């Protein structure tokens, strides 16, 4: 037998080797190629020295030639001195493609996530089958999608696009929270190109079949970054606004700024403009009416209509749904539609009040959105608002027609309080939709009478109909401000409100959604 | 709870000479036995533990102590005493102490060092079996933090019963020393090789050298930490100084586990 | 079971009446007399609906592709991929027990995705072609 | 080119000719080790893994599941030899027209010892129990882990202790010894709710003789060891102690017909005529003898079976550990069709005096009848606890406390 | 007409042996013949007695679905 | 409001839906459209938002009364149980199915053929029959208790996965979790529809829909494989690793991450020069074994994927004991909280 | 109570036979 | 199981109805 230092040695010597299993080939090919090793990933993610490694030593069984890991590096650590688990795959082993020990080992991870209740956050550039046992990788890939279902609700998860997701890869992303891809590096698609030429012809590029630009547009993916470093600085901020899990409160980051008028509130008072055809960038009035300028922004690119973004109010976080004036009149189409529902969802689960900031006409009329399927997607946005249990306070800024003020947290849709500055418009169509409506009954637009009429139903319309005066005397709104009071009125209400409770509601299985 | 400040870094970075030690505290000969105390003064804080039932089955030690201000229970083997074997009577002490444990929300932390039960017909007629299910029932059933330390040996279904991971172990590492097998070496042979033996008794040759020799080769491939480590058994395989680091981040980590048993209104424990 | 009372279940018993050897079936649910316990908190007898799909009136409900009808062998085909066919065309003829079945286009349209050739086995409810 | 009859396959590029192959495949899980392993069981006098399940379960009810598992180690080639099944028979079926979920272990497989494949199998049958809120029936033969597949079995163990610990309370368990037992097989029965031994045939054991003679020098037979009547007279783990099969199955039966589904659902009630009238009116001439059993002197002794059969339906009483401990007797009767379960002190043996055993028999008893919503009737004549240094010294105290 | 009648398959009896049969055949008929609706007494049910997690889905799965259950 | 309905049915040439209406549209964005073009019954129901079209008032009270034989009242309550007991052994319609899959692979037949001989009677139910046509939604009975069937359809291209049959299936295994059915999934796909529109269309994220679904689901869960079942499509359709509690196969059935012929390509794109003919023979001989060795039950069926093989005739009989067996599922562990959270 | 009319069917040819409705 | 038999007399005559014991009805 070995004695106690020699055994302490040899696992000395092996925990070594188990650092690069791949050995000196593969890592020649990954320099090469230039990109870091899967535990570089991991320990730039993490604070420094905080890393704990399970399953470091995991082997596929009865198999001469498997190499430690079995392609995935799975841990524990702190991010911002908070608990996350954290794997990552490494394509220096089997092309870092699913094996059994891979997939035992990701699913430990994911049940000690949702044991200790904390985020986990995913670094994926590789995980396709395994040409040995592809079988394997299949039935590995349905492993870890059913454990995807512990989690949702429960805890973050973050994905990290830092390579090509193809096949049964995508399926465990697509199911996170987040997802973050580095631009001319990070891909995602079901089939490649060349099997897409193959079966139906068609020639297309990567970029367009899957690029993390044409990802993020099309709403599959959250963000894109220029750099690995630049996607860990935007999952760290991401987490500084969440709790670890369902049951745990948020961090509280500097409360009680400013507690009286400032001149950056009294900037708000001129901000809308005086023509209401002119449209301006909504950023000018989110980077004044909450804590300060961090307003934290998600899913930028995919309904650029709409604004999804986190803030804080007297240092608790809340969800901000916004319209863009400034892109496509801020009308709300499918992927705005979308957009909010998913925001409103997972910022329900994890306990963020919802403000909602309104300038829109409504639903973007078309035949495409028809097509597109406007009527479900609206349909899912009503169900999301009515059934978030979150505080919801609103406020409209210039324009609630129809659809949209119905869904832009209308106190009809459950929402807690409602306010509306001067400038803003709540009726069922615009002014220039009703004049159509009313000069399409005679003959032809005979000029000036034409004109003369519709230029006084416009002018008598939003004298009279399409102001915030009817929805004030019917209740509708809670009160009409001032621009200025915004910011403190925002943190009365919410504090109000902070132990909000919900009901009636009938405990069950689930609600529905249209899908 | 006490409050202690924890030293920043990584558990390498946090070494002390206390923990240095239990890097040469195992002996080198399998054979000879070692103080169980030695390890859990030198994990726990100020070296401090209350002992509970001492002059009882002192083939397992049980006790309190805390980590880092966390109290936490320590059900430890004693290789001094029938070389650490698990009996009646260690099994029903240790399964009492779990439940107390478990009822209070106190984490356990189980220090691993069996070779086996302790074969008798005095054990089978007083009811090893019905006995000694009671440790695996307390463990099975607890619901607090669960910290295995696996040192030298972890054999059969003493593996089984003294924290395994599949009995719901949140941790579990294991010492370089460690030896993790179905059992001793010199069974697996006279077994597994029955047939190859049984041909050198035909022919002649030296038995009583082929097994000894097929005994070292079973040792140096199968009797060690790793083949548990490959089947992801041990979450790792650790230097003894580093015992500490792992115990006290994992006991901070699962102070609130979100796990549940299937509704009853009670359960059937072995009596 | 074609009608509503088809679907009781029934238990057959040997009675003797005066000597005479009688073959009796009784229901499961027979409330001779006082006997009662019929059916059960739920239970619906209903007339059960046939193992066959509808009827001529949605004879192919948007439904382009041509199924055999029985389990045979295609022996003829009288299309070819990218014939134009009118309702009542011969398609195929499928010989089944030794006699000529044939299989005919049930809409107008071309003939395309032909599948057999003759003297392939068919089974019932495989797509012969589709007209489009 | 044409082929005689019995060299030809049906096509397998046909749907017939998957299904003759299905058809072979099912055929060869009949005798996974050849027919001659079948005939020496059957020269042994016993019944197959697979009899034994079809003679337990409902005529035309088992529905098998993994039926064409094989193992996949490679160590010692093992690879060499792949049985179906793995060594063990798993599925569900019924019993007396309720559903059960039920694994029988083959000792000719590898000596019915436990692989990965082998817990797998059972893991996936106790979570199919568990779900499903159904008895769980396990007939346990085997020699332990299987040596040359490693500390593979131990984990597959420790998840099949694990399942037993959750299901424990939660619903029936009821595990049948029909043969050698060793290593790690006699711990999932310890945990079961009920063991049922075969006389002769059956055996429990962690270590065998040959260990004990090695380390303690003592001589013992696998019989003397672990035998049926060893558990039930002295270790006092075998709940029964059948004459053979066909009688351990039919205990179970009626073990199982006292017994509801679950934790949850409602108990077997029986309908009977209850007669009308006050308790005085309705006395019967079998009642009334009760007004003469008790002996006029107080020393003389009485059998409190016949209190039992007299308050219990049709005398029937399912008397549970009938061997060990004989001054407390524990079973299962109906009063007007309602199961119940009788505790009560036997004044014949020992005076009726409690003591270690009785205690945590009858303790046991008890808390199963508890956790399975069973009433339970206490007859009593007890003058007190069995005097003796030997009780006290053995925690008469500690293990007394248990009933209470 | 849709009901479930009595068959005598085979043999041809006389009015005399029908009627005897009939008779017989009513007299073994029985049980609950027009019994109340079965009365709901939820008092002390198996499921009021488990322990349940505080965070368990048997809370609406088993708990709440048995006592809603109408 | 009606969009938040569980089934929606229109009157052909009758009902029709939109947001905004032809005139309004022809004003804003100068196209012109037709009511039929916009929102009528039929393109309507093939985009999924309409679950039936009928063709008179009549006809969809009809539809409306048969929709809701299956159903309880509530989420709380029982469903009506109709004619139990039917047929309690083997029927000559049963030992139809040995023989009803075709020999050749790549020959498509409909799925119907087996769905009208699985269950009670020829009572079978279909919903959103024009959405997703690679799919069939169903409500069927396993001894007088309704169950929900979800299956593939191979008349229909190819019975591949596609976006609608994506969105169908989830919705439809919601709807019926909600409602306490059993589902019962009849698996015969090659898997997801690879396509540029596909893609473009949302593949990833309604997969990954139909993945919560199945997962999330608490009633029992019955699977039986007809011939095909690969990559996404396997997983999907009940798999054992998605929480599927009862897995059954045709001894037709074929499980594996790709089919042969791809496998094929997969292995040509090396060494490929497809004007040789020698790699012609490399691809035949590779199906071959690939048909023989990788795409069949026999895997899965020992490494224990799938819970037995069967002969295709006991499948009527077998279901009703799986889901007798099944009837008092309790989902395993599960923290209760505020809600799932799901792709949107 | 009423007497009950119960239809049996002998060789095919249906047959009315009335009863108490008190048998039990 | 033993065949049930009873005793019925119909106007002038009398005949045995004979059962199976398990008669359920
Ligand atoms: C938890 C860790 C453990 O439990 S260590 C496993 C315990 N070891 C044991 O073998 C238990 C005691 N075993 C024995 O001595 C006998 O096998 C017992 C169980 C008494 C049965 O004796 P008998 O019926 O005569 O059979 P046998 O031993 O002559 O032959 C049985 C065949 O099966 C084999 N076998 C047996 N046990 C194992 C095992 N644990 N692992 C692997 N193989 C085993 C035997 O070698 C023999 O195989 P073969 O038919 O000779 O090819
Ligand atoms: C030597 O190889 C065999 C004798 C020692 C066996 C030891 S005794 C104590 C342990 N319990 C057991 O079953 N084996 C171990
Ligand atoms: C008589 O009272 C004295 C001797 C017998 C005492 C009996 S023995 C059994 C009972 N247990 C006890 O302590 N006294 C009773």
């Amino acid at each position: 037998n070995k004695t106690t230092a020699e055994l302490l040695a040899e696992l000395r010597e092996k925990l070594e080797l188990a650092k690069e299993p791949g050995g000196e080939k593969a890592v020649a090919k990954r320099e090469k190629k230039g990109i870091p090793s899967a535990r570089a990933r991991i320990n730039a993610l993490l604070d420094p020295g905080s890393f704990i490694e399970i399953g470091a030593l995991a082997k596929t069984p009865g198999d001469p030639n498997a190499l430690y890991g079995d392609g995935v590096v799975t841990g524990r650590g702190t991010i911002d001195g908070r608990p996350v688990g954290v794997f990552s795959h490494d394509q220096t082993v089997f092309q870092g493609s699913v094996g059994e020990m891979f997939g035992r080992k990701v699913a430990r991870l994911m049940e000690w996530v949702a044991m200790v209740g904390c985020p986990i956050i995913g670094i994926n550039d590789s995980a396709g089958a395994r040409i040995q046992d592809a079988v394997t990788s299949l039935a590995w890939y349905a492993e870890l999608g059913r454990r995807h279902e512990m989690l949702r609700g429960l805890v973050p998860e973050i994905s990290l696009i830092f390579g090509k997701c193809a096949g049964g890869a995508v399926y465990s992303p697509i199911q996170t929270d987040l997802l973050v891809a580095v631009r001319d590096q990070g891909y995602m698609f079901i089939t490649g190109p060349d099997v897409i030429k193959d079966v139906t012809g068609e020639d297309v590029t990567f970029d367009e079949l899957g690029g993390a630009d044409e990802q993020a547009k099309r709403g599959n993916i959250h963000k894109v970054v220029n750099s690995e470093a630049e996607a860990y600085q935007y999952v760290r901020d991401y987490l500084s606004f969440l709790p670890s899990n369902h049951f745990d409160n948020p961090p509280i980051v500097n409360p009680g700024m400013e507690p009286e008028i400032t001149p950056h509130d009294l900037e708000l008072d001129s901000i809308v403009p005086d023509a209401d055809n002119m449209a301006y960038d909504m950023h000018e009035i989110l980077l004044r009416i909450f804590d300060d300028g961090d307003v934290f922004e998600i899913a930028e690119q995919r309904g650029p209509a709409m604004i999804t973004a986190f803030a804080r109010v007297d240092g608790h976080p809340v969800g901000v749904i916004a319209n863009q004036p400034m892109v496509l009149s801020g009308a709300i189409d499918n992927e705005a539609s979308d957009k909010a529902a998913s925001f409103i969802r997972f910022c329900d689960s994890y306990n963020l009040p919802l403000v909602f900031v309104v300038d829109t006409p409504g639903a973007m009329p078309g035949v495409a959105e028809e097509k597109g399927g406007i009527i479900k997607r609206g349909g899912r946005f009503f169900n999301a608002i009515v059934e978030a249990d979150v505080p919801k306070v609103t406020v409209i800024i210039r324009k609630a027609y129809g659809g949209g003020y119905a869904v832009m947290g209308s106190k009809q849709l459950s929402a807690d309080l409602n306010f509306a500055w001067p400038t803003a418009r709540i009726a069922v169509i615009g002014a220039e939709g009703a004049a159509q409506l009313l000069v399409k009954r005679f003959p032809d637009p005979n000029a000036p009478e034409v004109q003369k009429i519709r230029d006084d139903f416009i002018e008598g319309y939003n004298l009279n109909m399409a102001t915030p005066w009817i929805a004030a005397e019917r209740g509708y709104i809670d009160a009409v401000i001032q621009p200025h009071e915004t910011r403190l009125l925002l943190r009365k209400s919410l504090r109000l409100l902070r132990d909000k409770q919900n009901g009636p509601k009938v405990q069950r299985k689930h609600g529905l959604l249209p899908l | 709870l006490y409050p202690v400040a924890i030293p920043e870094g990584s558990i390498e970075e946090t070494l002390t000479d206390e923990d240095l030690e239990l890097d040469t505290l195992i002996p080198d000969s399998p054979n000879q036995p070692y103080d169980m105390h030695e390890v859990i003064t030198r994990i726990l804080d100020d070296d401090e533990f209350l002992e509970v039932q001492a002059g009882y089955a002192g083939n397992i030690v049980v006790g309190f102590g805390r980590v880092e201000g966390r109290p936490v229970g320590i059900v430890a083997n004693q290789p001094t005493q029938f070389a650490g074997c698990l009996d009646i009577n260690a099994s029903e002490k240790a399964a009492r102490f779990i439940r107390t444990c478990d009822c209070f929300n106190i984490p356990i932390v189980l220090l691993v060092d069996v070779p086996g039960f302790l074969p008798g017909t005095d054990q089978e007629y007083n009811g090893i079996i019905r006995r000694g299910a009671k440790l695996l029932y307390a463990y099975g059933e607890a619901t607090v933090a669960k910290v295995t330390v696996i040192t030298r040996k972890s054999y059969g279904g003493a593996y089984c019963v003294m924290g395994s991971k599949d009995m719901g172990a949140d941790v579990v590492v294991a010492w370089p020393t460690a030896q993790i097998a179905v059992m001793g070496a010199s069974g697996a042979v006279g077994f597994v090789y029955r047939q190859q033996l049984k041909e050198a008794a035909k022919n002649g040759e030296d038995v009583d050298a082929l097994r000894l020799e097929l005994q070292q080769t079973y040792e140096d491939t199968l009797v060690n930490p790793y083949i548990a480590a490959e089947r992801g058994y041990v979450d790792a395989v650790i230097p003894p100084s580093h015992t500490r680091g792992y115990v006290a981040n994992a006991l901070r980590l699962l102070e609130r586990k979100i796990v549940q048993m299937p509704p009853k209104k009670h359960g059937n424990i072995p009596l | 079971p074609i009608e509503e009372e088809d679907t009781v279940p029934r238990q057959t018993v040997v009675v003797e009446v005066g000597g005479r050897r009688l073959e009796v079936s009784l229901p499961g649910d027979l409330a001779i007399g006082g006997g009662g316990g019929a059916a059960a908190p739920g239970v619906v007898r209903k007339k059960p609906k046939p193992r066959k799909r509808g009827g001529g009136g949605a004879k192919a409900a948007s439904g382009d592709a041509v199924t055999a009808p029985m389990q045979g062998t295609v022996v003829k085909v009288a299309v070819e991929e990218g014939q134009e066919v009118s309702a009542g065309d011969l398609v195929v003829v499928l010989e089944a027990m030794k006699m000529e079945n044939p299989v005919t286009a049930h809409k107008d349209g071309t003939i395309t995705g032909l599948a057999v050739e003759a003297g392939a086995a068919i089974t019932q409810g495989t797509v012969i072609a589709e007209i489009k | 080119v044409t082929e005689p009859s019995a060299e030809h396959q049906v096509d397998i590029h046909t749907t017939a000719g998957k299904l003759a192959d299905l058809k072979r495949r099912t055929e060869e899980t009949l005798h996974p080790v050849g027919e001659a392993a079948v005939d020496k069981v059957h020269a042994k006098g016993k019944l197959t893994a697979r009899e034994r399940i079809l003679a337990l379960l409902d005529e035309g009810s088992f529905v098998e599941l993994d039926a064409l598992a094989k193992h996949r180690s490679t160590n010692f080639g093992l690879e060499k030899n792949r049985p179906l099944g793995d060594g063990v028979i798993t599925g569900y079926g019924t019993i007396d027209g309720r559903d059960v979920c039920i694994f029988s272990q083959d000792a000719t497989v590898f000596g019915g010892s436990l692989g990965e494949v082998y817990g797998e199998k059972i893991v996936k049958v106790q979570e199919l129990a568990i779900k499903t809120g159904r008895p769980l029936i396990g007939i346990n033969d085997g020699a332990g882990a299987r040596i040359q597949e490693g500390v593979v079995s131990l984990g597959l163990y420790s998840r099949i202790f694990h399942n037993n610990i959750k299901a424990s309370g939660v619903i029936p368990q009821i595990s049948l010894i029909m043969g050698a037992a060793a290593g790690g097989h006699v711990y999932s029965p310890a945990l079961t709710d009920f063991v049922v031994m075969v006389d002769q045939t059956s055996q429990m054991f962690i270590t065998g003789p040959d260990v004990i003679k090695t380390v303690t020098g003592e001589d013992v037979t696998m019989e003397e060891l672990g035998g049926a009547h060893t558990h039930m007279a002295k270790s006092g783990t075998a709940h029964y102690v059948a004459s053979g099969e066909q009688d351990a199955f039919d205990y179970v039966r009626d073990l199982l017909s006292y017994l509801p589904p679950n934790n949850y659902a409602d108990p077997p009630l029986y309908p009977v005529a209850i007669p009308e009238g006050s308790i005085e009116e309705t006395l019967t001439d079998e009642d009334l003898e009760l007004d003469t059993l008790i002996p006029d002197s107080p020393n003389q002794p009485y059998d409190m079976h016949e209190v039992i059969t007299r308050i219990l339906d049709d005398d029937e009483f399912l008397e549970v550990q009938a061997g060990y401990a004989g001054n407390i007797v524990v079973g299962f009767g109906r009063v007007e069709g309602r199961p119940v379960g009788i505790v009560a002190n036997q004044p014949t043996q020992f005076a009726g005096c409690l003591d270690i055993n009785a205690s945590e028999k009858a303790a046991r008893f008890i808390r199963t009848c508890d956790c399975f919503n069973i009433p339970i009737v206490l007859l009593v004549d007890v003058p007190g606890f069995l005097p003796g240094t030997d009780q006290e010294y053995n925690g008469i105290i500690r293990r007394g406390a248990k009933l209470l | 007409d849709h009901e479930a009648h009595i068959k005598v398959l085979r043999g041809e009896p006389t009015p005399e042996e029908m009627a005897a049969l009939m008779a017989v055949l009513a007299s073994a008929g029985g049980g609950p013949a027009e019994p109340v609706k079965k009365e709901r007494n939820m008092w002390g049910h198996p499921v009021d007695k488990l322990r349940y997690s505080v965070f368990s889905w048997q809370r609406v799965t088993l708990l709440e679905r048995t006592h809603m259950r109408r």
